[PDB]
């Protein structure tokens, strides 16, 4: 049970499986970015703006208009990538609370939800006080000091222990199985065959189809809970890592002409946001511009 | 025209505006010198009418008419002589700590009296102690008063940025953080609609008297839905409980606050830039 | 406790004259809802409609359906109303935990200076859903329902200990209580364990007009004397509205006289509570309009037959029974009928009502599979459903085995319950037809059931295997020589995505408004049959049997 | 390893937040989303209860006879037993790969519409999908927990 | 402010000039807004409706249609008003002759009917052209509500007859609204027609109510909550009411709608909505009768 | 004005660009304020709730909790609204477009309805950005209110069938002459149901002690019927007046509270408040300046604050 | 009937029918009628000649 | 609509009841939506009408 297995671990015993962990570090790099002399346009206007007078005088700004194209045929102009400043996020030992959101129908034996509802957040950093109304956010705590830097979020995703270690000896997918927009071949319905369809194989590591059923296949546990159709969290503010992974649509939602996936990695929005005490799932109203190769 | 003053000349038996902040939430008291009479009227006879005849006599004890009329109410007066009625207590109460140690509750207790006299025979508090604004300028003398006080539309908190170069002026307090209820907790990008409602409870809590602004982007045709909704004071049956006017908008709801520092460590919420408009009274259900 | 109070204000009703009523409060715990067959956890998933009719039991016709209120709640439902909870202070009386179920007052027939007539049912009716599947129907008779009087007497330790937990919850707490509820605490100690609400019921003590029992100790406690020679109620409205904070109508009547009868049920040998207050204007209560119940049937037609030793009152001796009929005379029912439809002085009465129906479709049923079936047949086929080549084997095996299953189809019939073959196709299907001789009940008919005789409405059973129900749902199937399927329009079972007759291992079987039905064999291989030449139902014996199934659409 | 020379430790007691939530028991998409493209009738052995029927003295007799026929017919839903770790992981050689989601349940190939506790030979033909549960944690199969 | 023209027509007298010199800073109601206006538009020979003189109900039609003007300076050949209803909110500031209570610092005084003070008061006349200027009363919102709903009801006592409605203090002082010598028995003849559309609206719903109710609940959301706020109320008026009192479907919803249509005149027609403000600078704070005020434009 | 703009989102159906020029003067719901927002929240697929589209009594509920603006300019770019609500303080008297088959008069306040009409369907269409527009009638508000009682009491003979099918239609209305004929195709329950209670509650407090002693006159009123011309033009044939003909229940307590005037005060508290409460807030008041005392059908009607 | 200064008839069987007896079709004739404040509302037919 | 009158002749409703009106014989003969007339080549002079 849940109940149970709450009660076997604060003991220590090895609760017949195992897991894996999904987190998020951000770097802060110099870039450097050398260009071609004829590749820009930037043309300039005019200057002039008598505002709404706002007391004592509008006091008379002056705007002025402007536009570029990309005048090139090719990829002038590039980038760079050389030096590490500091880990922004720390590498951190902060877990995952899914009592920060409402998704499930509790337990039917109410008396035993509620023993298990303080019991799991008593005193968690990402634990919240006065619990949550009908709308609106969990309000994780503030702690009175933050010394290495903004906390990490360390979310499970459970794992049978019969795997190689051999896979995660490398820079793998997650989820067990290759799932990204990549890898189809332009036949308009590959996309989902290799994200759920396992009669074939993994394109990542083709002796095996998967390498956690639990985290691949449709309605797996992996797949319950982090699915962006379910929508488990949405209230709890709190970034996940692996809601980048898992989801249906998104990766989907993708096109596959070259020309423009590697430009999106130079200008990226991520989901996390470099403003807040721990990943604050990005608020609607502001920009990132992440590079993010994931 | 998007500037304005008013004045009144009344006592610092009242208000006492210099013991008051630069922001308080003025309201006047218009017929002042009345209610024994309503207090005989407008009420079914299971009453005892010769209550407010002496109620109000009390409150002037503590305070001759003579030229300067008994007026401009504090807000400060209504939340710690209700702070007892409603529900919060030790933290409405440090409002008491801000009047007695800054005003006087010697004014306080003959009022927190009316306070449960006045809503005995129906004469209700609303549609007395009418809307008059945010304490411009105090040019009053030692123990009388002359206040500035600007009521007329947006203009009062307009005028708080442009008197003085450093920080702002008046910036509109809650003057209590049980105050401004936090209504809307649905939240979203807008303006606020700010209001005054006195919320009763009759014969259940014995005539309660309440005093707080509440927070919405609503309507005054969503409002009166919103007012018969997130109540539970309406075990009563007399009726006319609730009753509301407009205290204007706040064209923005990113400029509120959360403070514990005035003037006695009292809870505060700074709320800068309104359009006042001074709006009206309903008053039926 | 509130749908108690707000079935009330539909007693409040009054208005435009007809024959006068009472209500009485009836608590049904857990295991008489499990024993009955209504499954706890669908209605643990307050206020509930709850679909009533009222039957009598010699004779006569029934009520229509009647919208009622329930409060289903899992706690000790006993206990609720003497220590009930405040979301501030759960804990101001801590007490002795129970079974629980639903809370339903119900309403009585009487009459003018009403005289109440035992053995006479009201029918409850719970809908989880729409369907009939959705359904259960609850048999209650007054002489289950009406106990003689109350035990008020069980309230008279309640309230004390009610002002001694408030002089227990100030004195533990301390200065946390407010200014309200730091009075009224000892003013309940200057006016004079957990509070256990089975002993209520378990205490032998009751109701007494006590007018005896002064005399009686009038004269007993003056031979001692001759050889010698604002309330504390008003203090719990304080009580209350200092923990709440508020009045609460819901916890008015649990500081008042509050009796907690024991009962049972004569189906399941279940028991069951019989509850009044003191301010109803329901049974019981001291607030309540005359005319009220008068225990008399229940003591004329026992003692008749008790001192006469009479075991079944048709064996009444003659001047015994119209005696009788000189003293009440609405038994004329029950003692002078040649034929009543339905059976006069028994329990199952109502029970035999239905059991015979069940019969009498069956021989409807029996009689028409022969009428088609006479000799050898010719049934070529109905429906259009192409074969692949080795496909035809298959029904090799089904010539084979073919004659085995009528007789188990047929048995199986026989094999379900009525009540729950009131569910089938077939008992409804009838009911749009005896509603054609009226809509009939759970609103399993589509709206284009009425309109054509092409609209069919099947049922499924397994072929192979054990002979069994494959179905919940009537399964309607719009039917065109040759005429191909089509469905109608639009939690899940298994077998209900299929047209009749498609695949192996099924047996379909539809019926009409014209009740012309059919038996679909897989392989288009299906006939008609006039099921209509073989339905022997007497109109004024389907008269009692439509209007306790049929509802009255708006 | 920080964002130091530090150290840093991620017990199983980490694992509190995750796995303890009642979103473990909440499978109610998982059997209706496989449900439907239904299984053909996997002769069922150990997936289907019978309620007991006469003596004990000759219940198996009954058994015996009863499943005679489709017992023979086919393999049951096990046969990983044989079947090494990662025998599971690969796409040949278990169809049933596709209905091992949930750690904490099983989806398999029972009788569709029967209620259990009732009858002795099951209606073979369509079949369903739909739950049981894993008891304790020893009901996992030998491919994923090793010997 | 944009200021409009009435035009003085030819010929007066010095007393119909210094008739022009008794008003300034009155009120004025005024059909359309164009910037030269007549005398024409304003007399009280300017509001027949019917082919008769208005009514206290007459004119309350009129006094909530038409326009408000407030004459700042009179003037020879004009006559110069800066309106009220144009102009934003707070801006503006006008100038009011005050009439018997105060009109105290707030109050958002309301333009109402002549005959519910003096009727022949205000009603000043102009002798050669022969018109007559009515000018309306200028109350503040708490007292207009209340004298209104008193002569309605006195006007009850006056239909058909067998305390006294008229002494009605006000914060200090002790208003005489009867001016009894010739202006009462002029009271119950000129609000004549309006106490019969208090009346028949009454009449008629509350015997609408006692047929509508009981043929609801049961022909259900709303039907146990409609006792459920009127406990004891609603219920307890079906056994005071239709107890003394007396008892058609198709009818009565055709009634439901006219009732209502009425219903929607008299809100129009009552209640007396503020339309400017007094909320002035630097004075007593408290107004006399007979001295200017200043007056601002939006409530 | 306190401006607001609505930019014009993605693309351009470019004969739909020229229909949203013909569309100034009219009204948007948009329920916000905002300095920028989307165009998606505007149409009426917004005002479609979860799953239903709002009933002419549901539009009305949806058009409660909603704001109205003005359309100011209109740019290829951007349509600058102004927030009714707040920015009505227009001394320039900001201008609207009168789409009604009524010409109103000078000086009517001004309501909107939703389009309701049997040819005024105000249905404009756009293909690009997929919206379906229904712009609000503004009306004078007796008209008005003469439309909402009609049209709730016709949901309300949606509760009860009994009578036989010929119903008086609720659906002839008289302005001078004009015969109109409106819409009635669906009436859903909540819609109605909520708009009934209130019609019931209010009706409940607007009745109290002293209001009894005025239902002892009701055979005084036909007593002046057959004696003058105004009561029995006031005596309407279809009422229930005419039809109830065919006392004080003493009960003193103290006779000093003045239960005649009472009356009076509660009763105009609530059944003196029935247009507002069913409908919505007239806020535009009929104001020219050059002295015209009509405005035409498709006009532009100068327009002016609260009345 | 567009006027109502008249006093009426005092039986109403009199009233309401030889009211309606002469209203029913005229060009000038108060439909929806005379209301206590408001217009006679005069029927404007379709086209005129 | 034969609730307002002929705006040729106002004092009556038509001049004939029996074409003039809606489903009337007149409109039954010769109105095109019926076209009881026509597939031939003989024109309705009323076909305008």
């Amino acid at each position: 049970s849940p109940v149970a297995l709450y009660h076997q671990l604060k003991t220590g015993l090895h609760p017949g499986f195992g897991f894996t962990v999904v987190r998020q570090d951000r770097f802060v790099t110099e870039n450097v970015l050398f260009s071609e002399r004829a590749s820009e346009a930037y043309f300039l206007g005019q200057l002039q703006v008598a505002r709404h007078e706002t007391g004592g005088g509008v006091n008379f700004t002056l705007t002025q208009p402007r536009g570029n194209v990309d005048l090139g045929v090719g990829y002038t102009a590039v980038a760079a990538t050389g030096t590490v400043r500091n880990p922004v996020t720390d590498m951190g030992n902060l877990p995952q609370n899914f009592y920060l959101g409402r998704g499930a129908p509790p337990l039917l034996d109410n008396a035993a939800a509620v023993y298990l509802r303080n019991a799991v957040v008593a005193g968690n950093r990402l634990g919240p006080a006065q619990p949550l109304p009908v709308f609106g956010c969990a309000q994780v705590p503030r702690r009175a000091g933050m010394d290495h830097g903004q906390d990490a979020v360390c979310e499970f995703i459970a794992t049978p222990v019969a795997t190689d270690i051999n896979y995660f000896r490398r820079p793998c997918n997650p989820r067990g199985r290759a799932a990204g927009g990549v890898y189809a071949g332009d036949k308009e319905g590959d996309v989902i065959a290799l994200m759920y369809d396992h009669g074939q194989s993994d394109p990542a590591r083709p002796f095996a189809a998967t390498a956690n059923p639990w985290a691949s296949q449709r309605f797996s546990y992996g797949d319950l809970l982090y699915n962006g159709a379910y929508h488990l969290n949405g209230a709890s503010p709190v970034l996940s890592p692996c809601f980048k992974f898992f989801t249906a649509a998104d990766i989907t939602a993708k096109h596959r002409c070259l020309e423009r996936l590697i430009v999106e990695t130079g200008s990226a929005v991520s989901t996390a946001t470099a403003a807040s005490d721990v990943q604050f799932k990005r608020p609607p109203g502001c920009r990132e511009l992440v590079e993010d190769p994931c | 025209p998007r500037y304005h003053l008013t004045r009144q000349v009344t006592l610092t038996d009242l208000c006492q505006p210099n013991a008051e902040r630069a922001g308080a939430l003025l309201l006047a008291l218009r017929h002042p010198t009345d209610l024994p009479h309503l207090a005989r009227h407008r009420a079914p006879p299971g009453r005892q009418t010769e209550r407010l005849a002496e109620a109000w006599g009390q409150l002037l004890e503590a305070s001759e008419s003579g030229c300067a009329r008994a007026g401009l109410v504090s807000f400060n007066f209504l939340v710690a002589a209700c702070a007892a009625a409603y529900d919060a207590r030790d933290a409405a109460e440090a409002v008491r700590a801000h009047i007695t140690t800054n005003y006087a509750g010697a004014r306080l207790d003959r009022f927190s009296e009316c306070l449960r006299a006045m809503v005995h025979t129906h004469v209700f508090p609303h549609e007395v102690m009418r809307f008059f604004g945010g304490l411009v300028s105090w040019v009053t003398q030692d123990e009388l008063a002359s206040v500035t006080a600007v009521c007329s539309g947006p203009q009062e908190a307009t005028h708080t940025g442009h008197p003085g170069r450093p920080c702002s002026a008046v910036t509109i307090p809650a003057c209590a953080f049980v105050d401004l209820d936090a209504e809307l907790c649905l939240g979203g990008p807008g303006a606020a609609f700010l209001y005054l409602v006195f919320t009763y409870r009759q014969c259940r809590d014995q005539e309660l008297c309440c005093v707080y602004v509440v927070k919405s982007q609503l309507p005054p045709r969503g409002l009166e839905a919103a007012l018969e909704r997130l109540f539970g004071r309406l075990r009563i049956t007399t009726c006319t409980y609730a009753a509301f006017a407009e205290l204007g908008v706040m064209p923005d709801d990113s400029p509120r606050c959360l403070h514990r520092t005035e003037r006695v460590g009292v809870p505060v919420v700074i709320l800068e830039g309104v359009v006042w408009r001074p709006g009206g009274w309903r008053a039926c259900a | 406790m509130n749908a108690h109070f707000a079935n009330e204000v539909q007693y409040d009703l009054t208005r435009d004259p007809s024959s006068p009523a009472s209500l009485i409060h009836v608590i049904i715990s857990s295991e008489c809802l499990a024993a009955a067959g209504v499954p706890l956890s669908a209605l643990m998933r307050a206020n509930f409609r709850v679909e009533t009719q009222t039957r009598a039991h010699a004779t006569g016709d029934c009520t229509p359906w009647r919208s009622a209120f329930a409060a289903y709640v899992p706690a000790d439902a006993v206990g609720a109303l003497i220590a009930p909870v405040v979301p501030a202070h759960p804990d101001l009386l801590p007490r002795v935990p129970s079974a629980g179920g639903l809370f339903v007052s119900l309403p009585v027939a009487c009459d003018a200076q009403g005289v109440y007539d035992p053995y006479t049912v009201a029918a409850l009716r719970l809908a989880w859903g729409p369907w009939a599947t959705c359904a259960r129907v609850l048999l209650f008779s007054y002489d289950e329902l009406v106990p003689p009087n109350t035990r008020y007497a069980a309230d008279g330790a309640r309230l004390m200990r009610l002002c001694r937990h408030f002089c227990r919850y100030v004195a533990r707490l301390g200065a946390a209580a407010p200014a309200a509820a730091t009075e009224a605490a000892a003013h309940l100690s200057m006016g004079l364990p957990p509070i256990s609400p089975e002993e209520q019921l378990t205490a032998p003590g009751g109701d007494t007009a006590t007018a005896e029992d002064v005399s009686i100790t009038q004269e007993n406690e003056e031979i001692l004397a001759l050889v010698q020679r604002r309330s504390l109620v008003e203090w719990l409205d304080r009580g209350w509205e200092a923990l709440a904070g508020g009045d609460r109508p819901d916890w008015l009547w649990s500081r008042r006289s509050i009796s907690v009868v024991l009962r049972h049920h004569y189906g399941t040998k279940q028991r069951f509570v019989v509850v009044s207050y003191e301010n109803s204007v329901a049974w019981g209560g001291r607030r309540a309009r005359p005319p009220r119940l008068s225990s008399e049937l229940a003591t004329a037609l026992t003692e008749a037959c008790a001192a006469e030793r009479v075991v079944r009152p048709h064996q009444l001796s003659p001047a015994a029974q119209t005696a009788l009929l000189r003293r009440f005379p609405a038994l004329e029912g029950p003692l002078r009928h040649p034929r009543p439809v339905l059976q006069p002085f028994d329990i199952a009465a109502e029970v035999a009502f239905v059991a015979r129906i069940q019969i009498a479709c069956l021989r409807a049923l029996g009689h028409s599979i022969r009428a088609a079936l006479q000799g050898g047949p010719r049934i070529f086929q109905r429906l259009r459903y192409d074969f692949g080549p080795h496909q035809s084997e298959w029904l090799g095996e089904v010539t084979r085995r073919f004659p085995v299953l009528l007789e188990n189809l047929m048995r199986a019939l026989e094999g379900t319950a009525p009540d729950a073959f009131f569910h089938t196709a077939y008992a409804l299907a009838v009911l749009a037809h005896l509603g054609g001789q009226l809509v009939p009940l759970s609103d399993d008919i589509p709206a284009r059931f009425a309109d054509s005789d092409a609209h069919y409405a099947f049922d499924y059973y397994s072929t192979s295997g054990d002979t069994l129900r494959l179905t919940n749902r009537p399964i309607a199937v719009v039917i065109d020589e040759q005429s191909k399927c089509r469905f109608m329009e639009g939690p899940h079972r298994v077998c209900e995505q299929y047209l009749p007759g498609e695949s192996y291992a099924y047996l379909c079987l539809g019926f009409n408004r014209r009740l012309c039905g059919l038996v679909v064999f897989p392989g288009g291989f299906a006939f008609t049959i006039n099921t209509a030449a073989y339905l022997s139902l007497a109109d004024p014996v389907a008269r009692a049997v439509g209007l306790r199934f049929c509802r009255g659409a708006a | 390893w920080g964002k130091d020379h530090q150290v840093l430790r991620l017990s199983m007691e980490n694992a509190v937040g995750t796995v303890c939530h009642p979103s473990l028991m909440n499978i109610d998409a998982a059997v209706g989303g496989v449900n439907h493209d239904p299984v053909e009738a996997a002769n069922p052995y150990g997936a289907y209860v019978a309620a007991p029927a006469g003596p004990g003295a000759d219940m198996q007799q009954r058994f015996l006879n009863a499943w005679r026929q489709r017992l023979a017919h086919g393999r049951v839903r096990w046969v990983a037993e044989c079947q090494m770790t990662a025998e599971q992981f690969m796409q040949p050689d278990n169809a049933n790969l596709a209905l091992e989601l949930h750690p904490a349940f099983d989806f398999f190939a029972g009788v569709a519409d029967v209620e259990l506790p009732g009858g002795e030979v099951p209606p073979a033909g369509p079949g369903a999908i739909q739950a049981t549960w894993r008891v304790v944690n020893g009901n996992l199969p030998l491919a994923l927990c090793p010997v | 402010c944009f200021e409009a023209d009435i035009a003085i027509p030819s010929g007066i007298s010095r007393p119909d000039a210094a008739a022009l010199q008794r008003c300034e800073g009155r009120v004025v109601f005024l059909p359309t807004i164009r910037r030269q206006l007549a005398l024409a538009d304003v007399a009280h020979e300017s509001f027949v409706s019917g082919g008769v003189s208005p009514d206290t109900l007459g004119l309350l039609l009129a006094y909530r249609r038409r326009f408000p003007a407030v004459i700042t300076r009179v003037l020879p050949t004009r006559i110069v008003a800066c309106p009220v209803d144009l102009g934003l909110t707070h801006a503006g500031t006008v100038n009011l002759r005050n009439t018997s209570p105060v009109d105290l610092c707030n109050g958002d005084p309301v333009s109402l009917v002549p005959p519910v003070f003096e009727g022949q008061a205000t009603d000043v006349r102009l002798e050669s052209l022969d018109l007559t200027l009515r000018f309306p009363v200028p109350l503040p919102t708490p007292l207009a509500r209340e004298i209104v709903a008193r002569l309605v009801a006195r006007g009850i006592r006056d239909l058909n007859p067998d305390p006294d409605l008229n002494v009605l203090y006000y914060n200090g002082a002790r208003l005489s609204l009867v001016a009894d010598v010739q202006q009462l028995a002029s009271v119950n003849t000129e609000l004549r027609s309006l106490v019969l559309n208090m009346v028949y609206s009454i009449t008629e719903g509350t015997t609408l109510i006692l047929t509508l109710i009981p043929r609801l609940l049961a022909l259900g959301y709303v039907n146990a909550l409609l006792q459920m706020q009127s406990v004891t109320r609603e219920a307890a008026q079906l056994i005071h009411p239709e107890a003394p009192m007396l008892m058609r479907r198709l009818p009565l919803y055709e009634a439901l709608v006219a009732w209502l249509a009425h219903a929607g005149q008299l809100g129009d027609i009552l209640a007396l909505a503020p339309a400017v403000r007094v909320c002035t600078f630097d004075g007593a704070a408290v107004v006399q009768s007979g001295d200017m005020a200043p007056v601002i434009r939006y409530p």
